[PDB]
């Protein structure tokens, strides 16, 4: 191989390997976010569905 | 077959023969012999080797490089741009390692070439070596076997910074 083309191989690799480099630190970074507050679809633990409750009239009325 | 400019030497100067002997010179006998048995026969092998070199002439190059940005132009952890700054840097250490060879081939053939007067004869050319040698330690001594444009960068501005100091207090 000439010297060109494993010349621009290799920057076609450290692209690459760049970006998942930063992507790897940006996701450390966001599930630390989204662990300590929770407002994000990861740590998302469930809590007690609405549509279960009765809204009709019942026997006594304070309630 | 090479640039006199490059690897200099001076004009040779050759005594003429004054033989105060009647006795024949054994040396000039010997080598009136080398250049018939000798010399003749191998130049005329190497004539007609040239013979056939001249029915096939083709060519190579000296590969150029383009200049590329130093790592003083390249933003911090910016691999792509990194990566040409680094390589230029690398090819132009291997430049200045041949220069300084070149600097010292200089100095051995004055050496040589002038005998026991060499230690008048060839100042200058220990002077050239002297300027080269400097600058190319400061340029990359004590870098280390991880050598990079980074740490070149780093004992620059460590120098520049003694020199910048050491002005002030003047």
């Amino acid at each position: 191989d000439g010297p060109e083309k494993n010349y621009e191989r290799t920057m076609a690799i450290l692209q690459i390997e760049a970006e998942k480099a930063e992507l790897r630190l940006k996701e450390l970074e966001v599930r630390r976010l989204m662990r300590a507050r929770g407002d994000g679809p990861w740590f998302h633990y469930p809590t007690i569905d609405k549509e279960l409750i009765d809204h009709s009239p019942k026997a006594t009325p304070d309630n | 077959s090479w640039d006199k400019d490059v690897y200099p030497e001076p004009p040779r100067r050759t005594p003429a023969p004054s033989p105060q002997t009647s006795l024949p010179n054994p040396i000039t006998y010997l080598t009136k012999a080398f250049d018939l048995l000798v010399d003749r026969p191998v130049t005329l092998v190497r004539e007609f080797i040239e013979r056939q070199h001249a029915k096939n002439k083709y060519y190579y190059y000296h590969r150029e490089f383009r200049r590329v940005p130093d790592i003083t132009e390249c933003q911090e952890k910016d691999v792509l741009c990194m990566f040409e700054a680094e390589m230029q840097w690398r090819r132009d250490y291997k430049v200045d390692q041949e220069i300084v060879n070149i600097i010292q081939e200089r100095l051995k053939a004055c050496q040589q070439r002038e005998g026991e007067s060499h230690r008048q004869n060839c100042a200058k050319e220990l002077e050239q070596f002297t300027q080269v040698v400097k600058a190319y330690q400061d340029r990359y001594h004590d870098l280390g076997a991880h050598y990079s444009a980074r740490k070149c960068l780093a004992k620059q501005k460590q120098r520049m910074l003694a020199e910048r100091k050491a002005a002030k207090e003047a």
